[PDB]
This record gives C-alpha cells, sequence and structure tokens, in this order.
DNA sequence: CTAGTTGATCTCATAAGGAGAAGGAGCAGAGCGCTTGAGC
C-alpha cells in the first residue's frame, strides 16, 4: 500500500529545493528494488543472488 | 501372483467397519510387493491396471516411497457420501466426472487443472476444504483421498510399535507364526496381519525360512 | 563349460555364445583379490577410477588427500598373485597438485596420452600423461561434482562439468570456451553423463530432483526432464524423490540408469524418458556427493554394480534381480569400475585401498593346510 | 562459540561436527559431505576449537 | 504468522487438533468474543502435537 | 471516412537499566501397555 501525498508531503526551501519525504525515499527504494527483482525473475537469476 | 489379486486380499484385510464407512479401504504399494515376489513386474500390472481404470493409487507423505491404493469403484461411491451435503459438494462432483475418468496422473499440473479440466480459481478452494486437492507445490498438487489423516496416524503408531517389540525380541528374531498366534497389541489397531506385510515391503525385515515356519530379522 | 565348446567347433552355436556364456559366469563368480593387490598410496579414501578406454591396462585414482595416482593392472611377473603396481603418482610435491580433494578423473577416449581431473579445489586440470604435468587448467566458480568426456563423439571435444551452481558448464578442449552454458536446473548438479549412442546428447542430473536430457546443438532448453510416474507431459517432473547423485547410460546408450538418495534406483528410456519400471528393490545411498558406478559389457544379460554402503551390489539391468553382494570394504565405497575384457571389478572407497574383485572357481590343482575345523574332540 | 567448520579436504563452509565426550576424555570431529574423522585427547577444560587445532596441527604435521 | 502456521497444518492446511472435542469446546466456550484468548489457549495446547 | 500536421509521450542513444513476559532446555518423575516371567 502506497501512503498518498498528505502522509508523506514535499516540503517546500525557503528556494526551490523540492525535498522528499524519509517515506518517499523508502518507497522509491522498493520500487527500484522490486523492479530489479522482477527482472532477475524473469531472466536468468542465480538461486544464491535470488536470495 | 498377479496384482490384481495381489491387491484384493490387501483389500480384504482393510478394517473397513473401524473407520466408520467414511475413509475409502487404503492398501499400501508396500504391502503389494509382499505377496508378489518380482517387485519388477508389480509395478508393470499395475500401471497398466492403473490406465485401465480399475484402481487408484494415492502419494502418501509418511515417507518418500508413500503410495497408497483405493478402489475406484469405492472411490467413487465414497465421495458423493461425504462431499454431500457440505458447501464444497459443488465442483468435486465436477472434479470426479471430469477428472477422474480422464486422467491417472498422481498430481495435477496449475495450467493442466485450471484449462484440461477447466477449473476456476475459486472453487479449488472446496476440493482443498475435504480431502481431494492436495499441496504438492505452488504448480502441482497431488490426488487426494478425503479422511486420510486418522489412517495414517495410526498406521506410522503401528510401524514403530511393530517396529519395536520385534527388536525387543530376545536374541533379536521374532517367528512370523508368533506374531498371529500372540493377541494383537492395542497400540496398533490397524491389525497386525496388515502391518507385518508392510516391514515386508519396505524390507526392514526379511522373510527368513527354517523348520519352523519363516522369520523376520532386521537388515544387518 | 564343455558342451559349450563342443557346440563351437561343431558350428551349432555361433562362437559369440560361448563368449557371452562365459562372460557371464565370471561376473558371477567374482570374489576378492584371489591373485592381485593394489598398491596404497592414497592416504585418504579413493574417490574415484577410470579404466583406459583402448587396451584396457592402465587405471587412474583419485584420493580424498588430492594424489592421483596411475596404476598398472597386469602381471610383469611370472607368479601369480601380483601386485597392481604404479607407474606415476602426482603427489604434494608436484607444483600444480590438487590441492584439496579430488572428485573424479577420466581419460581422454581414443587415446591414452591425455586425462583430465577435477577435484573440489573448483579447478578442471588437463594433464599430459608422459611428462605428468598440465597443459590447461579451468577454474570455476563454485566446487566441482563430477565431469565427463563424450566417449564416442569424434567432431567435438567438449567436457562437460557439473558444479556446486545450478547451471552446467560446457568447455571445450579444442580452444578454451568454458563460457558454453547449459539453464534450467536449481540447485548443485551432482552428475553428468554423455550418451554413448548420440555424440551431442547429455544428461544432468542435479539436487532439485530432476534430470535432464540436453543437446549440446540446441539453443532452446532441455530435450527431456524425466518424471518417476509417467504423467502427461518445468518445475515439475522430479526425476527422482530426492537428490539424484548418480548417471550411468547402458552399454548401448538406449536406457539411462539413476541412483538418487531415495534409496531408489531407476532406469529410464534414452529417447522418449519413460520410465521402464524396474524396481529394483531398495538401493542404499546417503552420499551427498557424486556417486559413480558402473555396467557390465559383452556379456548375455548386462548388469550394473552400484556402491551399496560399505558393499557392491550386482543387478541385472533389465529383470532387476539382487545377485550379490561383494562385502569387502570397511567404510563406504563411493566408485566402482569394469574390466570389459577379464570381466574384473575395482572398488575405491573410503577406507584408503582400492580392492580387486576377480572371477573365481579356477583353482590349482594339488598333488589346503590351513582349511581345517579345529574341534576338540 | 561457532560449531560449525569448513572442512580441510572437501572445501565445504559449516561442514563440521565435534563430538563432545568428557566422560572418555577425548573428542571426535567429522564432516559431512565427506564425512572424514579424527579423534584427540580431550580434558574438562578442551574447547571445540581445540580438537579443531590438534586436527589441523596433525594434517599439518601429516603434511610435513 | 508464526504461531497460525505453528497451529495450522505444513502440508494439509488443516488445525492440528480435532475441534468437536470437549476441550476444544470448552476453550470455545469460555472463549466468546476473546479472540485473544482464543488463540492463546489454542496454540498454548497445539503446540505439543508433532 | 482520409491524409497531413501538432503536440504529448515514450524509448534509446555516448561519455555504572529494569521489570516483566515469552521460549526453550534439560532433567525429573509418574503412569502404563507390554513383555516377560517365574514362584505356589
Ligand atoms: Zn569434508
Amino acid at each position: 500500500p502506497v501512503p498518498p501525498l498528505s502522509v508523506r508531503p514535499a516540503v517546500v526551501m525557503q528556494g526551490s529545493a523540492r525535498n522528499q519525504d524519509d517515506l518517499t525515499h523508502k518507497l522509491a527504494d522498493i520500487v527500484k528494488i522490486n523492479n530489479q527483482l522482477r527482472r532477475n525473475e524473469q531472466n536468468g537469476a542465480a538461486a544464491h543472488v535470488i536470495a | 501372483g498377479s496384482a490384481r489379486a495381489a491387491v484384493s486380499e490387501l483389500m480384504q484385510l482393510f478394517p473397513r467397519g473401524l473407520f466408520e464407512d467414511a475413509l475409502p479401504p487404503i492398501v499400501l504399494r508396500s504391502q503389494v510387493y509382499s505377496l508378489v515376489p518380482d517387485r519388477t513386474v508389480a509395478d508393470r500390472q499395475l500401471k497398466e491396471l492403473q490406465e485401465q481404470g480399475e484402481i487408484r493409487i494415492v502419494q502418501l507423505g509418511f515417507d518418500l516411497d508413500a503410495h497408497g491404493i483405493i478402489f475406484t469403484e469405492d472411490y467413487r461411491t465414497r465421495v458423493l457420501k461425504a462431499c454431500d451435503g457440505r458447501p464444497y459438494a459443488g465442483a468435486v462432483q465436477k472434479f470426479l466426472a471430469s477428472v477422474l475418468p480422464a486422467c491417472g496422473d498422481l498430481s495435477f499440473q496449475q495450467d493442466q487443472m485450471t484449462q484440461t479440466f477447466g477449473f476456476r480459481d475459486s472453487e479449488i478452494t472446496h476440493l482443498v476444504n475435504a480431502g481431494v486437492l492436495t499441496v504438492r507445490d505452488a504448480g502441482s498438487w497431488w490426488l487426494a483421498v478425503p479422511g486420510a489423516g486418522r489412517f495414517i496416524k495410526y498406521f506410522v503408531k503401528g510401524r514403530q510399535a511393530v517396529l519395536s517389540m520385534v527388536r525387543k525380541a530376545k536374541y533379536r528374531e521374532l517367528l512370523l507364526s508368533e506374531l498371529l498366534g500372540r493377541r494383537a497389541p492395542v497400540v496398533v489397531r490397524l491389525g497386525l496381519t496388515y502391518h507385518v506385510h508392510d516391514l515386508i515391503g519396505a524390507q526392514l525385515v526379511d522373510c527368513i525360512s527354517t523348520t519352523s515356519g519363516t522369520l523376520l530379522r532386521l537388515p544387518e | 563349460m564343455l558342451g559349450f565348446l563342443s557346440a563351437r567347433q561343431t558350428g551349432l552355436e555361433d562362437p559369440l555364445r560361448l563368449r557371452r556364456a562365459e562372460s557371464t559366469r565370471r561376473v558371477l563368480g567374482l570374489e576378492l583379490n584371489k591373485d592381485r593387490d593394489v598398491e596404497r598410496i592414497h592416504g585418504g579414501g579413493i574417490n574415484t577410477l577410470d579404466i583406459e578406454p583402448v587396451e584396457g591396462r592402465y587405471m587412474l585414482s583419485g584420493g580424498s588427500d588430492g594424489v592421483i595416482v596411475l596404476y598398472d593392472l597386469e602381471n610383469s611377473s611370472r607368479q601369480s598373485y601380483y601386485t597392481c603396481k604404479a607407474v606415476c603418482s602426482i603427489g604434494r610435491d608436484h607444483p600444480d597438485v590438487h590441492r584439496y580433494s579430488v572428485e573424479t578423473v577420466q581419460w581422454y577416449p581414443h587415446d591414452t596420452g591425455m586425462f583430465t581431473s577435477s577435484s573440489f579445489d573448483k579447478t578442471l586440470k588437463v594433464w599430459d600423461t608422459n611428462t605428468l604435468q598440465t597443459a590447461d587448467v579451468f577454474n570455476f566458480e563454485e566446487t566441482v561434482y563430477s565431469h565427463h568426456m563424450s566417449p564416442v563423439s569424434t567432431k567435438h571435444c567438449l567436457v562437460a562439468v557439473g558444479t556446486r551452481g545450478p547451471k552446467v558448464q560446457l568447455c571445450d578442449l579444442k580452444s578454451g570456451s568454458c563460457s558454453h552454458i547449459l539453464q534450467g536446473h536449481r540447485q548443485e548438479i551432482l552428475a553428468v553423463s554423455w550418451s554413448p549412442r548420440y555424440d551431442y546428447i547429455l544428461a544432468t542430473a542435479s539436487a532439485d530432483s530432476r534430470v535432464k536430457l540436453w543437446d549440446v546443438r540446441r539453443a532452446s532448453g532441455c530435450l527431456i526432464t524425466l518424471d518417476q510416474h509417467n504423467g502427461k507431459k518445468e518445475s515439475a517432473n522430479t526425476a527422482h524423490n530426492g537428490k539424484v547423485n548418480g548417471l550411468c547410460f547402458t552399454s548401448d546408450g538406449l536406457h539411462l540408469l539413476t541412483v538418487g538418495t531415495d534409496n531408489r534406483m531407476r532406469l529410464w528410456n534414452s529417447s522418449n524418458g519413460e520410465n521402464t519400471l524396474v524396481n529394483y528393490g531398495k538401493v542404499c545411498n546417503n552420499s551427498k556427493k557424486g556417486l559413480k558406478f558402473t555396467v557390465s559389457c559383452g556379456c548375455s544379460s548386462e548388469f550394473v554394480f552400484v556402491p551399496y554402503g560399505s558393499t557392491i551390489a550386482v543387478y541385472t539391468v533389465y529383470s532387476g534381480e539382487q545377485i550379490t553382494m561383494l562385502k569387502g570394504h570397511y567404510k563406504t565405497v563411493d566408485c566402482c569400475v569394469f574390466q570389459s575384457n577379464f570381466q574384473e571389478l575395482y572398488s575405491g572407497s573410503r577406507d584408503c585401498n582400492i580392492l580387486a574383485w576377480v572371477p573365481s572357481l579356477y583353482e590349482p590343482v594339488p598333488d589346503n593346510p590351513a582349511f581345517e575345523d579345529a574341534w576338540s574332540s | 562459540l561457532e560449531t560449525q567448520f569448513t572442512c580441510p579436504f572437501c572445501n565445504h563452509e559449516k561442514s563440521c561436527d565435534v563430538k563432545m565426550d568428557r566422560a572418555r576424555n577425548t573428542g571426535v570431529i567429522s564432516c559431512t559431505v565427506c564425512l572424514e574423522e579424527f579423534q584427540t585427547p580431550i580434558t574438562y577444560l578442551s574447547e571445540p576449537v581445540d580438537v579443531y587445532s590438534d586436527w589441523i596441527d596433525a594434517c599439518e604435521a601429516a603434511n610435513q | 504468522t508464526m504461531k497460525v502456521l505453528r497451529c495450522v497444518c505444513f502440508f494439509c492446511s488443516k488445525l492440528l487438533v480435532d475441534s468437536n472435542n470437549p476441550k476444544i469446546k470448552d476453550i470455545l466456550a469460555k472463549s466468546k468474543g476473546q479472540p485473544k484468548k482464543r488463540l492463546t489457549h489454542v496454540y498454548d495446547l497445539c503446540k505439543g502435537k508433532n
């Protein structure tokens, strides 16, 4: 379950630095590793690598 | 020694009334090898006699070589009297009219069951509800026999029991005529005669013949 | 015996009949070193044996300590009970010695000038028999459990090696290659063996209880994944019920023999892959490594000698009956080889001695002082 | 301390077991893949690392 | 997940202990509307079954 | 209904805590079906 933007808001700096929330960073990490896992399991990967 | 004959004898031994006419009478492939000396052919006769549709060999879990046998007609007659009156009674009847007389494989694959037998992904729980579809793995499942839980629990208990007393026997031998003559122990209820056939097939004992009948010994 | 001789010179029986009959009689009469002895240089247990394809005279051996000893197996002396001496030994002092246990060794078919040994040190070494040095060294990511060379292919020199990794490795002696790799397995590949009938057909047995018939030329997966119960047909179709750690084609290559840690042995059709339903009884097998076994050749009915705990079992290949148990060893036996010409057997075990099983029933005629009962009267 | 060791012969990680026998003032260490055994005289103070040290020292001494 | 998997079968996915017996019947009668108590009793009774 | 055009839109490209609760270990004994088993 992905929380909405209200739960993880994108703060506004005194200039234009749009810092993302830590939940957003963890979500991005999860999406990238999930895509890597999906491509690895669709292609040929070692058992220990998949583990 | 005929496999047709071999399976019949074991069937007679089964304590039919012990299980309240619910579990169909299971006989093991291990005790099949007891009556027929040449196992090499026993599998061959039962193989064609499997696709002949007059036998069901069900894979059990008490050991790696656990292959039980259920009479086809009796397998049929008993599932309806068990399934009917229950929520799962719906598609189990379809399983019976479609899957059983069209296949004889011990385990059905996911694509096989869903496509060849046209099974959905919702009613499949109903077969899992009362001993129709076991769980081999994510993709395949062995064929189940309903109410098989109690049997194996007593079966395993009995095997251990007979093995134990055989070992306990003085000089670690015990004459076969001394099993039948002596009252069966109350720990095992499947029948002392039923189990002694099982170790013979499982080769946990050897039928050593002597002047005083035939003798069983632990392997050396 | 005499009737077989008379029927031969008369012409009633074709000359092959006496040879097959006398060959199978020798196998039945197999017994321990009545006229033999193997020189002991292996400090540790012996893991592999291989008789040269031609002239069957020199035999390699690979111990658990890494030394590999080349043997001599004929009586250069006049007297009997000769000792099978070692012409050469690649020991610790050798600069190119297997540091760790060597698992299987093999003579190159078609000549005796080169042989390959693969160890648990993740290397397959090509050796020069004459100079006793290496020529090509093949390092691997994981440990090596087995390697086989095609005994009949003349168009290629591919050596198939199964590692602890889940994927087969095909090295070519010609060039280096070492890059061709077969995918379709899930766990450690414990046994690989080429088909003596078809040059490019390979059988691979791995811990996922699956044996796969491959074609090296084929660029799309496997051909047959052997199943136990012959259902309609992968992530399924288990070849055995545990860990398949053995592989031995029959003499003609028409059938496959596999041994697993389910204490079961199976015979499989080579072309279609259906099992022939030969039960073989219980074949004890707890080995977690490659289990090496052989099948008799040139007899009336083929035999299979498979290691069975501390003994060797002899079965009829098709009938599946237990002939006899050769109780000679004290520790578990892991490799057995068959001398086709003389119907003799050599057994490597973990008690650090190669035992020779020679046919009996031929004894010197006197004109035994030790063979008496000493019971008091 | 650790009890699963790497066999010096077969090169398998976490593939060695130590048998404890205070009563016989001795100990046995054996592998699981190739099952290579060794025995050493131990005491009430000896530890599973000690039997490895005695075994590996003997192996090197046997390798001398 | 640990508790529920230990209570249920690993292979056939069924309750390890027959649920019509007097012991489970009285346990359920005592635990009416108390799922935590029911889980505790069921787990501590089905842990011994092997 | 058909072409041609305009944006979107995408893809691919080179570089000096605690109290308590929960699990598991190991031993310790009680009980009981069993298997003898031998004294009157
Ligand atoms: Zn080891």
